[PDB]
């Protein structure tokens, strides 16, 4: 079951997600990616019910890309977050609600890095770090303990690696590998997978 | 069900059934115990001799658990009851305390069973 | 509720108790359950008060309009048919047990039952509502072919009084109406005017 | 009882100077059917104490049987001690609580009235063992319809004469007959004073139906 | 809630308490339950508060369009029909229980209107959680053709019965008196309940509350 | 509630918050959730307030009787086992209890987790209660058998603190105990508002 | 209960020529705190604020949809909305969803844009309005809030005393509620300025 | 399904002073939307030194208090002394737990003098979880009373205030204030406030009027 | 079922229909629902057939033994009391609506109702069973104080006939019994002997 | 969630069990032992509901040991399995049923090695190999594919290790270590834990 994490530093946001797709008692894929690139400087990380997660993320992704094509420039992380929220909330009481939980990470030229948390109800919160999934219960306090607002990216990846080690130790599910990416002024960078 | 008071006081403070039970012990085969420095030994007389006896079947020395054994003198049928009761109790102890019994613990249990059969109706 | 109507040569007699209950609270003790649908056509209402009031208002509208268009008084049979259509069509959303009675020049005095479910049947006399259960035997034994208007009125008042004594959901006053070519005559029996039959003491 | 069968409606009670009066109609209803129209829902317990019961009449009859036997038992001793109204009310509290606690209640709400040692006693006990005392009581629909009238009179004049209490009870019984679909216009009034317990009936209230011509 | 009305010799007296509750807590000690319908017609409301407010406002507005059109003073039957037809359509989901009273060219008229759309035309009515207490007063004491002051006494007594005997009711008694000649909207009529006074003082001086952050934004 | 305990070179650290709730209502900020069973044995309390208090008090009675009959201290194993056997009979009846039994006996420092579901297990570290997930993260990242005494105190205190911060149902003060070979000591009681200031 | 899924508390309070509105700062999901700086009070004018407790998603939707409507109103009309009119606008917005409501119960606090007269109100989730002359409260600790307000509030308080009263009412109320707190924010609204403060508060 | 419980309302409060205890309650007994009586106190004298407040389901309040009374006499007969405030509290915990699977629907607060003559308050949940407190509200309006006591008696959330001892006169003023506030908002609290003051001289009683609506 | 009994000066009249149903199948069309409990004491049974037979057989046993011991004919009030005790005590496990009627030397003709739930009340006449609902009005209008035996028999036959016409769960024949100091007289009304009242066909 | 496995060769039985004790989303112990020594040549491996599992296994254990003390010699694996089954079956319709699933492994002087399977209903089957737990779904076919009746113990531990690797690869739960023991004519032998 699905784990998302984000940590925002002074000029970047780091994000990671597990790579498992499971079904019943089996992992069916171990290189699954739960991140969706919305624009040069925006990732949407999406977990929840099957079908809803991809349908929702891809719809958001295509509309963000459409906005870019229509206007010549991109939606800010904050605008995209609010766009995402409006869609989810507008569907909440409709015949087609989407059961998805999200993180939105981005870097804006003028606002700097941003990390947004959203639940399936479409409550939106800006946070210095955040996580979703049952794994969040075991890692949020690790983040509260060691995060600082000026944390460097070398130390953020170390902190991330304490969180992921804690899941190996203490979480009942087998989540042995994680996708890791960072966003800053120069866009989206793939880091090495963190594996056990 | 049979509720007669069997063991009762007599005028000079005696419990005659208990004294008679002691007489039964006195007619049993001799048994001796000696506590060594790092060994303990039990030895016991006869039972019969009797060439046609299967010796194995009449031992008067009995394991209660791995770390505790006992000899007795007196009514052998009575002993078998006490021994089995103690064997059961050694397994409760291990069950609930996760240690073998001390020798004192099981001795105390046996003694308390014996005392009860001197103060209970029908026995 | 208890409602009743009876045909005689030249007209009809209608009656009802006056109790409206929510649970076992009496929300109206002097209810008028006999509602005029046209000059000489009434309906007796039982069941949901909201339902029977809405249905009766609607039928009154339909019948009035129909009557103007035709330029003739309406048939009692037509009034009953309009009730039936609405009570049958909406039988899943209504709790209505109706008696339609009245006079017209073509067929004289007529009584129709439209019970729950929305069937319609003409009868010499009709009873309905929760209290009607307690007067089937009475009306079966007491009814006689060829009663006068005055006899129909007494027979009605008696039946209703008996129902009212026994049914917790019926009571109050007895409202009567007689309808004939000459018109509608309404009256109320109250207190000591209600027929009285002793409790059977030892 | 899990499911009440034949039942009685409201019982009223009010204290007055020198006694207590209680009232109850004579009906046993079977659902909405007014089935048994001449039954008494009031018991003389002993000389100082009376009881009136709402709810399941078979359970009331049981209580009457038990409590009647207890007063006989006590009179056999002829020892100068008698169950006071307060004691009877205590006993009844325990018995209702106890039955409630076995998940098998006696399906009743009761009014105990008494007079002993110069004091008027009026007490309530329900099927759950809820019990208390007050200057006036009304069970069932009486709690909604009669009690507001009783308490309003008693705020203007806490101490009523016997005849004033009696007139007030009659006014309440009228209201109940107008507004409770399980009531019946045939009731009893029981009074306890120095002289003992008197039960009067069958009684009826005059009713007014003028409003039938004011559909307004 | 306790709401009630009476027809007296020359008009209508409507009455209401002023408590609104959420669960078993008092939310408003002084809410107004006697709602304007037209200058000659008012309506007490009980039940779901937003439903009573919105229902009476809508009908009042449609009646104003009606009277603007006709050039005449509206009729009580018209308000009754409009309310009951709307409530019927909604099948009881609009939880408005109303006492409608007024005086029109045909004189005084009083109706009770239930959520499911039934109505009763009667010379006295009560509604709300306090309605049996108020009805007991009316059954015991109403007479036809009372004088104004007697009718106002009877209605306030009846509301008081609900106030004191129903946990759902409280605070003040409002009345509205409607005749051919006069509209007296008496809010409050009586204030039989008052908060006791405060014996200790908790005038906590500046600095008592520790402050983490402060921003003053000056305005024009 | 959040409670934790852990064995290490210098014995066993035992810590708890002090909140009690009734639904979402905060009933108390000053509950004692570490019961002194005897001068070498502690029990911790999480779950139903009455259930924990009653059953640990009963455990204390029984351990004392045991001591009187057998003329020696009950072991941590045997005490934890007495509790497990008492509650086992009630499974399915809605008792809610999660306890750590913490002592030092002839086998050295001892720590057992025991609950109303029937679990009884020995281990190095545990956390129990609505806030346990949060305490585990912090305890786990700092735990070592070779912690110094003051470092172990700091860790226990911090773990409970961080639990009170995330978990709506944990709070008040952090109460900390230390089981040593000659008995437990009460180390400190620190209000979570004073700890926030510090951390 | 839907209304407690996120927890939270808002209140408003009247003083002489000033009003106050306050909120806790926790955004949580059942037991789990997610953030501690979640906004629940929103400007609807220079001297007019709305506070929303209830389900966080609906807090945000109502605030946003209300702003949409208000901005259109102010562009079309000459002028800044009156407090009482804002209340009505909000009532109408909430009652449109009578049969599938937003799970939020707002409080409004402000000064009339022309007269500077103080106004406070609250509404239930389907838009029933309630104006008062003292205070209003909404949220998962409403009982606690009522108990503090009833005991401390007095008439005609100056801005400093109003600030202490509303602050002590909030802090002490939320400290008896597991799912409200993690901070308190207070806005004092006066004719010539807004004063915004965060309070030293328990963080458990 | 017969329900063996009903809610009958009622608010209780106890405060410990240096040499006194207060136990206070309203006098309303309710059921549904009706008032049974306006003169039904929730305080019960147990000994000269101990008073208990009980609210919730009245059938259980009556039974439990009669059980406590009987147990106090049994204790006195076997042990030749009156039960102390603390022993009454510990005993009550066990009586409440004995119904763990069919609880007494009662909220109990004990107020009295401890063995050094000092104020003692003990508060309970329905199945007997308890502790000693300095002050405590219970019952219907407890959420309304408690925060104000936290603030004014506990001095919580206040800076630069001298934490003085609680005088009897102040504690009395507070008790009356909080019940008056509660009568404003809790529909179940009202009619009258009954106050018992336990000191070494004995137990004295004040009553004050509350709103009747 | 419809059952009835009526007091007169010197005895009682009892009556029942004869229909036993399972659902709407008639499992017995000629049921005898009037069961002798002693020489001059009968009960009329409605409700569950298994229950009322079991209860009647038990009471018969109790009353017979009591009667031998006392060496006197049993009181009607004693029979009713025994029914009541058993119907009340087991009111959760029985569906039994009973009328006890008979004669004894001390109190003469007597009718007792023991309806479901197990209350007991003496009455001048009693009706019960499912069909009774349809004759309350009739019996209330028709009852007269001081009816003779023959009048009680007619009144009973007529009431039962009316109930039987309307109640799907009643029907068949009418069984009547009269009980007095001289004894018990039983008869059956069948076919054309059952009172007849026209269906009110249209003029 | 709990895994048990047994493989019987010509003159030994090999058994393994996971070492996790879990609760809700957390592993609370990673060195748990699910094996109970009944006698010199009998292991009982027990999983299922908390409380039931230990209460049941220890009751059996104590009674087996009592038999030894009463009689001078031990119950055969077969006799012990049947004893175990009698008790479980006798409790099945009682007020105190035990929700436990078992393997019994033993070596008898005259019958050789034995492996018994039992479910909570108390159906008893002798098997050449068997497993319990959700992990069984992913390992039984591995055993069917490669087991032969003459399998040597060196190859049995290898086959065991293929099963346990399959759980690391494919199972959704985190089971990183296993207890392993063998029983033969010389009694019960602890093997190294198999760990990941
Ligand atoms: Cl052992
Ligand atoms: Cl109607
Ligand atoms: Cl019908
Ligand atoms: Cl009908
Ligand atoms: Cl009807
Ligand atoms: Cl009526
Ligand atoms: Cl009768
Ligand atoms: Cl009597
Ligand atoms: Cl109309
Ligand atoms: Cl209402
Ligand atoms: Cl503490
Ligand atoms: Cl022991
Ligand atoms: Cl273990
Ligand atoms: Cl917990
Ligand atoms: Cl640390
Ligand atoms: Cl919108
Ligand atoms: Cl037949
Ligand atoms: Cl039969
Ligand atoms: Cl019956
Ligand atoms: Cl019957
Ligand atoms: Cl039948
Ligand atoms: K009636
Ligand atoms: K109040
Ligand atoms: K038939
Ligand atoms: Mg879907
Ligand atoms: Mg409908
Ligand atoms: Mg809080
Ligand atoms: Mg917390
Ligand atoms: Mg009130
Ligand atoms: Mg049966
Ligand atoms: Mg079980």
């Amino acid at each position: 079951m699905e784990y998302l994490i984000g940590i925002q530093g002074p000029d970047y946001v780091l994000v990671a997600s597990d790579r498992v797709a499971a079904s019943n008692i089996v992992q069916m894929k171990d290189d699954h990616d739960k991140m969706f690139k919305m624009s040069e400087k925006i990732l949407l990380l999406c977990v929840g019910e099957a079908g809803d997660t991809v349908q929702f993320a891809e719809y958001i992704q295509k509309n963000v890309q459409l906005y870019k094509m229509r206007n010549g420039y991109e939606l800010s992380p904050t605008a995209a977050a609010n766009f995402t929220r409006r869609n989810l909330a507008d569907c909440l009481r409709s015949r087609t609600p989407y059961h998805v939980n999200l993180l939105l990470a981005g870097y804006d030229e003028h606002e700097g890095p941003a990390l947004y948390y959203m639940d399936y109800l479409a409550a939106l919160a800006k946070a210095p770090f955040a996580a979703h999934g049952y794994g969040a219960f075991l890692t949020l306090s690790i983040l509260d303990r060691y995060y600082t607002p000026t944390i460097s990216r070398e130390r953020a990846v170390e902190l991330l690696r304490k969180c992921l080690e804690e899941l190996q130790k203490r979480f009942i599910l087998n989540l042995p590998t994680f996708s890791v990416r960072i966003i800053d002024k120069n866009g989206i960078h793939d880091l090495d997978n963190i594996s056990f | 069900s049979y509720d007669r008071a069997i063991t009762v006081f007599s005028p000079d403070g005696h419990l005659f059934q208990v004294e008679y039970a002691q007489e039964a012990v006195k007619k049993g085969s001799t048994a001796v115990g000696v506590r060594g420095r790092d060994i303990v030994v039990l030895g016991v007389e006869k039972k019969s001799v009797a060439k046609l006896q299967d010796e194995r079947t009449v031992r008067k020395i009995c394991a209660l658990d791995d770390n505790v054994c006992m000899a007795f003198a007196g009514l052998t049928a009575d002993a078998r009851i006490v021994i089995n009761r103690a064997r059961v109790e050694c397994q409760s102890h291990r069950l609930t305390v996760e240690d073998p019994v001390t020798v004192e613990y099981i001795t105390r249990y046996i003694a308390s069973l014996k005392q009860r059969y001197t103060q209970s109706n029908g026995r | 509720t208890t409602i009743m109507a009876v045909q005689f040569d030249g007209g009809v007699v209608l009656g009802a108790d006056s109790r409206t209950t929510t649970g076992s609270y009496i929300a109206n003790r002097v209810t008028d359950k006999l509602t005029p649908i046209h000059d000489r056509i009434f309906c007796c209402r039982s069941g949901s008060a909201a339902d029977t009031q809405a249905v009766a208002d609607a039928v009154t509208y339909q019948l009035g309009f129909h009557s103007i268009e035709l330029n003739e008084p309406p048939l009692v049979h037509t009034a009953a048919s309009l009730f039936k259509e609405m009570c049958y069509r909406y039988r899943e959303d209504l709790m209505a047990g109706i008696i339609i009675a009245g006079w017209d020049p073509q067929e004289g005095g007529q009584v129709y039952s439209v019970p729950m479910g929305g069937m319609m049947v003409r009868q010499s006399f009709a009873i309905g509502g929760s209290g009607s259960s307690y007067i089937y035997g009475y009306v079966d034994a007491t009814y006689r072919e060829g009663m006068t208007k005055e006899e129909c009125l007494q027979f009605t008042a008696n039946a209703l009084a008996l129902a009212m004594e026994r049914d917790g959901s019926s009571g109050g006053v007895i409202r009567l109406a007689a309808i004939a070519e000459s018109g509608v005559e309404r009256q109320v029996l109250l207190g000591d005017q209600i027929p009285k039959f002793a409790v059977a003491t030892l | 009882t899990q499911n009440p069968m034949v039942t009685g409606t409201s019982v009223l009670g009010v204290k007055f100077e020198g006694g207590v009066v209680i009232a109850a109609d004579m009906l046993g209803s079977y659902g909405s059917l007014a089935r048994f129209r001449n039954i008494s829902r009031i018991m003389r317990v002993n000389n100082s104490t009376m009881l009136g019961a709402s709810g399941d009449y078979a359970d009331f009859q049981y209580l009457k049987q038990v409590l009647g036997q207890m007063v006989i038992d006590e009179e056999l001793l002829g020892d100068g001690h008698s169950y006071s109204p307060r004691a009877i009310h205590s006993w009844l509290t325990r018995a209702m609580y106890s039955r409630r606690s076995k998940m098998n209640p006696l399906w009743n709400t009761m009014v105990i009235g008494g007079y002993a040692d110069g004091e008027s006693f009026l007490g309530y006990v329900d099927m759950l063992g809820v019990a208390y005392e007050a200057p006036s009581l009304a069970t069932g629909y009486g709690a909604y319809l009669a009690q507001p009238l009783l308490r309003e009179v008693l705020e203007k004049q806490p101490v009523l004469s016997q005849t004033e209490a009696r007139d007030l009870v009659e006014r309440c019984m009228r209201v109940l007959y107008y507004r409770d679909a399980r009531s019946y216009n045939r009731f009893q009034i029981a009074t306890v004073t120095e002289k003992g317990v008197e039960i009067e009936g069958p009684l009826s209230t005059e009713t007014n139906w003028d409003i039938a011509h004011m559909i307004s | 809630t306790t709401i009630a009305g009476v027809v007296y010799k020359d008009g209508i007296v409507l009455g209401a308490d002023t408590r609104a509750t959420e669960g078993m807590v008092v939310a408003d000690k002084n809410c107004s339950k006697i709602h304007f319908i037209s200058p000659n017609i008012y309506c007490c409301g009980a039940g779901t508060a937003a439903d009573t407010d919105m229902t009476t406002q809508l009908i009042s507005s449609n009646l104003e369009l009606h009277s603007l059109s006709t050039g005449r003073l509206p009729r009580v039957v018209t308000a009754n029909r409009m309310l009951k037809q709307m409530l019927f359509r909604y099948q009881g989901y609009i939880g408005a229980a109303l006492v409608l009273g007024g005086v029109d060219v045909t004189g005084p008229h009083l109706y009770s209107i239930y959520p499911h759309g039934s109505t009763d035309k009667l010379p006295y009515v009560t509604m709300g959680s306090g309605s049996l207490a108020a009805m007991a007063v009316f059954e015991d004491k109403f007479r036809p053709d009372m004088e104004e002051e007697e009718a106002k006494n009877l209605v306030s007594e009846a509301i008081a019965a609900g106030i004191f005997n129903d946990l759902g009711s409280g605070s003040n008694i409002d009345l509205c008196v409607i005749s051919k000649n006069k509209l007296d909207f008496l809010r409050p009529y009586t204030v039989p309940n008052k908060k006791g006074t405060r014996l200790g003082r908790y005038r906590c001086e500046k600095g008592t509350t520790a402050v983490l952050t402060e921003k003053i934004t000056p305005l024009e | 509630t959040t409670t934790l305990a852990f064995k290490f070179r210098h014995g066993v650290i035992v810590a708890a918050d002090s909140r009690a709730t009734a639904g979402a209502y905060i009933a108390s900020q000053t509950v004692k959730k570490v019961i002194e069973i005897n001068p070498y044995l502690l029990g911790t309390m999480a779950g139903g307030a009455a259930d924990c208090s009653f059953w640990e008090r009963l455990l204390a009675r029984q351990c004392r009787i045991y001591e009187l009959r057998n003329k020696e201290r009950i072991s941590v194993a045997a005490a934890s086992k007495l509790l497990a056997n008492m509650v086992y009979q009630y499974k399915g009846m809605g008792l809610s209890m999660g306890t750590m039994i913490c002592g030092w006996d002839k086998r050295g420092p001892g720590l057992y987790y025991v609950d109303s579901e029937g679990n009884r297990i020995s281990g190095a570290t545990f956390s129990v209660g609505s806030g346990s997930v949060y305490a585990y993260g912090v305890m786990d990242r700092g735990y070592s058998y070779d912690l110094e005494v003051e470092q172990a105190y700091d860790l226990a205190r911090r773990a409970i603190y961080q639990a009170t911060y995330r978990d709506a149902y944990s709070g008040g003060a952090v109460n900390l105990y230390h089981v040593r070979e000659d008995g437990w000591i009460r180390v400190s009681s620190d209000n979570v508002a004073d700890l926030h200031e510090k951390y | 209960s839907i209304m407690s899924y996120n927890g939270g508390a808002v209140m408003a309070m009247k003083g002489k020529n000033c009003v106050a509105i306050a909120a806790d700062r926790r955004f949580g999901i059942q037991a789990q705190m997610v953030t501690t700086d979640f906004q629940k009070i929103f400007p609807m004018g220079d001297r007019l604020y709305i506070g929303l407790a209830g389900l966080a998603t609906d807090v945000q939707t109502v605030a946003q949809r209300l702003k949409f409507r208000l901005n259109l109103y102010e562009l079309k009309e000459g002028r800044q909305i009156k407090p009482y009119t804002l209340m009505s606008m909000v009532a109408n917005l909430l009652y449109e969803k009578r049969f599938g409501p937003y799970y939020t119960e707002p409080v409004i606090a402000g000064l009339d844009p022309k007269t500077f007269k103080p106004f406070i109100c609250s509404l239930d989730l389907i838009g029933c309005p309630m104006v008062t002359d003292d205070f209003v409260v909404s949220g998962t600790c409403a009982e606690q809030m009522y108990g503090m307000c009833e005991s401390l509030w007095e008439p005609n308080m100056d801005p400093d005393h109003l600030f202490e009263t509303i602050s002590q009412a909030m802090l002490n109320a939320v400290d008896r509620d597991a799912v409200s707190g993690m901070g308190v924010i207070v806005h004092i609204i006066e004719k010539d300025k807004i004063t915004t403060r965060t309070l030293k508060a328990r963080m458990d | 399904r017969f329900s063996p419980y009903v809610f009958n309302g009622g608010t209780i409060l106890a405060i410990a002073g240096e040499d006194f205890a207060i136990v206070a309650s309203d006098t309303r007994l309710s059921e549904g939307f009706s008032i049974h009586t306006r003169d039904s106190p929730k305080c019960y004298k147990l000994t000269d030194k101990t008073v208990i407040g009980c609210s919730g389901f009245h059938g259980d309040c009556l039974t439990l208090t009669k059980i406590i009374e009987a147990r106090l006499k049994m204790y006195k007969h076997s042990n030749n002394k009156a039960m102390t405030t603390g022993a009454i509290a510990a005993m009550l915990s066990t009586i409440l737990y004995s119904r763990r699977f069919f609880p007494y629907y009662v909220y109990n607060i004990i107020g009295g003098l401890d063995e050094e003559g000092k104020g003692a308050v003990y508060s309970f949940d329905p199945v007997g979880s308890y502790q000693r407190d300095s002050f405590k509200a219970g019952g219907s309006a407890s959420a309304m009373l408690q925060p104000l006591l936290d603030n004014q008696v506990g001095f919580k959330n206040m800076q630069n205030v001298e934490h003085v001892p609680l005088s009897l006169d102040r504690a009395m003023r507070l008790v009356k204030d909080v019940f008056i506030s509660a009568a404003e908002r809790d529909v179940y609290t009202g009619d009258a406030l009954r106050i018992c003051i336990v000191t070494k001289e004995g137990i004295r009683e004040e009553t004050v009027s509350l709103r009747k609506d």
